[PDB]
RNA sequence: UUGACCUCGGAUCAGGUAGGAGGACCCGCUGAACUUAAGCAUAUCAAUAAGCGGAGGAAAAGAAACCAACAGGGAUUGCCCUAGUAACGGCGAGUGAAGCGGCAACAGCUCAAAUUUGAAAGCUGGCUUCGGCCCGCGUUGUAAUUUGGAGAGGAUGCUUU
């Protein structure tokens, strides 16, 4: 019959291979992702705490420059970058960690759920590194973290943390240890 | 499902069958991550830069001030002025 | 011992005096570039390793950091004022330290240091 | 060799290289050493006349009488 | 027939074109009629050929000077208007690129430069 | 005939059947050259021809590979 | 941060996670071209410690090399063969380094970090522009990479007496009859 | 329905680069036989010749996972002696170094493993009135700081541009 292109066949066969092999638990834990509602709540908070784009940064710096020509507190933003976020988790500064599920060299993030479990930081696996990228004005973002916030929504952050630790961490608690996949049947 | 996909699965699975062990796929026991680390791993001091305003932004702002004083760049106008001008 | 083709690998030395002239002119060029400075750097006195040559001493590679600190010469200024520094050597005894420290203060006693500008 | 035979029979000129050395053999400028440097004297004799040391290392051969430059 | 060079340097493009045209027509006519009784026509033919060479040289020089005046601030020039040098000389690092240093090296060279000194005998 | 004219070296050594020159190897980019024949290497060496461009390089080197015109030129 | 963890993981290549990932990747690479452009390094810790930077002018190229003997053994390493094949495909680039990424029953897969010497981002950086000099043309062909440095025996010590400065230069030095003027 | 991301392609799109020559010297790969041993096969020839690939005005090597056993030396290279010594060998033919010592020349450095996190501070292109404006790369990490005979952070008081 008709012939499919080669890279499309590679994509679909990589699908079937990654879903129907006996996957180790460290990799099989990434198939369990946040629901729609909890991801929406988390992204509402993280959209409240987005960083500034280049245009806003230059605009603000021009404003301070002309104010000097003619007082501030510490800025609170979503923290990103893999090594930076790992350093924040290790020093117990991060409060909530959101890890993308489609990092192509998956070794860069396999130790991250275990690390968050060890240091005690609440974590959740989200659908899409491109979603985390839009939040930080980049194309993609392997992981984001929130450490501290402004006063007016601290309670909200706390509730969100409790939400994931009641809504994602205990639904993952038993299946985070088990091998995934298989063709038994 | 189909025979070709299952043949591919069986090929890469036979590439990953350890037959010398009774249980090749055991449950993960969290012998390390079950205990919680209460303190940070680093005992290094925090640099004073994390408590004081930014110095790189201070240098950038002074460079901008020097640029405005030479008239090289245009000063700040609030966005409503730019809207009513254009 | 002429088993191999030694004809293709005979090195004569008819250019020995010409190479001596070249070396002397290279030293003159070094003198022209470094006009009041000596063409050589100061090097420490070291003892020869083996038991056969233990009795005699020779010139080393560079002064130890402890020797420079004891002589009163800072580490970063030393290569810029004609002293060689070797970070690998260790003193290991109070007798090489004293000798090279004496050498360094003797060098300091006979040095004319000029200001930067 | 064939190239050199070609240039011998060619009307193209022989490009003479000036003797431009990479390093100057005499100090130059308006400093003290330049106005007292004798171009017909060696390094050791010039540094002897200056009253300075030319080589800080160990003596490597015999010296002329009144060397005072090779310490 | 024979034209000096500075007179050609004074004139403009359309003028130099019309001397080019008249010299070419004269050369063509003399080449046609030169097949019989070639006497003093040979020296005139040689001088006319040299004259066409001079006129073409002057128009080419003026055109390339105008083209170089066009491309004074533009980033890319045509390959005919670029210096030849050699292939390796065109590929080596630029003087601004080769003399660049790191900031650590610049700091070390700024605060601890090579000093002037003299050991007295 | 066995051999015809070659475009590269201009000799009648291009094999009429194999279409490969016996002197230079025309379809190959590299000119055929062997170290067991010094005479063959000196019959086609750099210097046995016209030197249209390589003879102009030393004079350009002598003046520093400079551009422009002398001052006061017309 | 994370690169320390990746280095420790790369040090356990038969553990379940790394074995699973190596097999899935080997399957994909086997069905790709012999020499193919890699968008990003599969081992970022290894590429980063070998001098790879996420900057325009840096390129990864994965290459498969048939493994086994040439009982005459090929004195050339399989890693050296990989760099040479990639260096011919990318004749405008300079081979910086390379590293093992995978191995199969019939092939050994390597990733070669290359550098563009004509990009302005490389020519302006004093940390990498040494490769812009023409003495670094085809370092993989002259034994000037890491595999070349190992195979030529360029180490200090009594064990490397005949090869530490070049084997053939040492042989020519030892087989030269020096006759001086005054004999 | 629409818009990201990722991956794989097309373009006579824009800017570049490689090929060939030369090859005395240099860096690799590959690699003989005659001959000697009054025969000859181990050996020698020779890690040579031929063959293949890759540079420069030099190349290569190079700042110790070194030498040493010392009262210690101190990146690399080359000359002299070491020394026809040690070592290996139908222990025959023979093969055959190196440390130390004297000299020539000397010069040291850059990264990876750190969170800038009180602010990607970094860079390639295009447009230019050439002064500063856009798109892009990049957080799966571009600047600064640091490179283990080190270093960082605070405090401290001098000294440097
Ligand atoms: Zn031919």
């Amino acid at each position: 019959m008709v012939k499919w292109p080669e890279y499309i066949r590679l994509q679909r066969q990589k699908k079937i291979l990654r879903m129907r092999l006996k996957v180790p638990p460290a990799i099989a834990q990434f198939q369990y992702t946040l629901d729609k509602n909890l991801a929406a709540q988390a992204f509402k908070l993280l959209n409240k705490y987005r960083p500034e784009t280049k245009q806003e940064k230059k605009e603000r710096l021009l404003r301070e420059a002309t104010a000097i020509k003619e007082v501030s507190k510490k800025p609170y933003t979503v923290k990103y970058g893999l090594n930076h976020v790992v350093g924040l988790i290790e020093n117990k500064k991060a409060s909530l960690v959101l890890i993308a599920n489609d990092v192509d060299p998956i070794e860069l993030v396999v130790f991250l759920p275990a690390l968050c479990r060890k240091m005690g930081i609440p974590y959740a696996i989200i659908k899409g590194k491109a979603r985390l990228g839009t939040l930080v004005h980049k194309k993609t973002a392997a992981v984001v973290a929130i450490t501290e916030v402004r006063s007016e929504d601290k309670n909200e952050l706390a509730k969100l943390i409790s939400a994931v630790k009641e809504g994602y961490l205990e639904k993952v608690e038993d299946t985070r240890k088990r091998w995934g996949g298989g063709i038994m049947g | 499902l189909s025979r070709d996909e299952l043949e591919l699965i069986r090929k890469v699975q036979q590439g990953l069958i350890p037959d010398d062990v009774e249980d090749p796929y055991p449950d993960t026991v969290e012998w390390f991550t079950s205990v919680e680390e209460k303190m940070p791993l680093s005992a290094a001091p925090e640099p004073k830069r994390r408590f004081i305003p930014s110095k790189n932004e201070a240098k950038q702002i002074m460079k901008l001030v020097r640029a405005i004083r030479e008239g090289r760049i245009l000063p700040y106008k609030p966005p409503e002025e730019r809207e009513r001008e254009e | 011992h002429f088993r191999k083709h030694w004809q293709r690998r005979v090195r004569c030395h008819f250019d020995q005096p010409g190479k001596k002239v070249t070396r002397r002119l290279a030293r003159r060029a070094k003198a022209a570039a470094l006009a009041p400075r000596p063409v050589d750097k100061l090097r420490p006195i070291v003892r020869c390793p083996t038991v056969k040559y233990n009795r005699r001493t020779r010139l080393g590679r560079g002064f130890t950091l402890e020797e420079l600190k004891a002589a009163g010469i800072p580490r970063l200024l030393a290569p810029t004022i004609g002293i060689a520094v070797d970070h690998r050597r260790k003193n290991l005894s109070e007798e090489s330290l004293a000798a090279n420290v004496q050498r360094l203060k003797d060098y300091k006693a006979r040095l004319i240091l000029f200001p930067r500008k | 060799r064939e190239l050199q035979k070609r240039k011998r029979r060619s009307s193209r000129p022989t490009i003479r290289m000036p003797n431009r050395r990479k390093k100057a053999l005499n100090p130059a400028g308006n400093n003290i050493i330049a106005k007292s440097w004798n171009k017909k004297e060696t390094l050791s004799q010039n540094y002897t006349r200056f009253g300075l040391v030319a080589k800080l290392g160990k003596a490597t051969g015999g010296t002329a009488p009144g060397n005072k430059a090779l310490l | 027939g024979k034209v000096k060079a500075g007179q050609l340097w004074s004139k403009n493009k359309e003028e130099l074109t019309k001397i080019l045209g008249e010299l070419k027509t004269e050369l063509s006519q003399l080449r046609i009629q030169k097949i019989s009784s070639s006497g003093a026509k040979l020296n005139k033919i040689h001088d006319l050929r040299k004259s066409i060479a001079r006129v073409l040289t002057v128009i080419n020089a003026k055109q390339r000077a105008q083209l170089r005046l066009f491309y004074k601030n533009k980033k890319y020039l045509p390959l005919d208007l670029r210096p030849k040098l050699t292939r390796a000389l065109r590929r080596r690092l630029s003087k601004e690129d080769a003399s660049r240093v790191l900031e650590k090296t610049k700091k070390r060279l700024t605060h601890f430069p090579q000093r002037k000194y003299a050991v007295k005998a | 005939k066995t051999h015809g004219l070659c475009r590269r070296c201009g000799r009648r050594s291009l094999h009429n059947q194999k279409k490969v020159c016996a002197s230079c190897g025309y379809p190959a980019a590299k000119t055929r050259k062997y170290n067991w024949s010094e005479k063959a290497k000196r019959r086609k060496v750099t210097g046995t021809g016209r030197m249209r461009y390589l003879s102009t390089v030393p004079r350009r080197f002598k003046n520093g590979f400079r551009t422009g015109v002398p001052k006061g030129a017309r | 941060g994370a690169l320390k963890y990746l280095e420790e993981l790369s040090k356990k290549k038969q553990s379940d996670v790394v074995r699973f990932l190596l097999r899935v990747r080997c399957w994909e690479y086997r069905q790709l071209n012999v020499i193919h452009r890699a968008s990003r390094p599969s081992r970022p810790d290894k590429a980063r410690r070998l001098g790879y930077k996420a900057k325009q002018g840096y390129v990864i190229y994965r290459v498969r090399v048939r493994r086994g003997g040439r009982q005459l053994k090929y004195q050339r390493s399989l890693r050296a063969t990989a760099e040479e094949r990639v260096g011919r495909r990318c004749s405008n680039l300079r081979v910086l380094n390379s590293y093992w990424v995978n191995q199969d029953s019939t092939y050994k897969y390597y990733e070669v970090i290359l550098v563009d010497p004509n990009h302005k981002a490389i020519r302006r950086d004093p940390r990498i522009n040494w490769i812009c000099n023409p003495v670094h043309k085809h370092r993989e062909c002259r034994g000037l990479t890491s595999t070349g440095k190992k195979s030529r025996g360029l180490n200090k010590g009594h064990r490397f007496n005949k090869t530490r400065a070049g084997r053939r230069k040492t042989w020519k030095r030892h087989n030269t009859l020096s006759l001086w003027r005054y004999r």
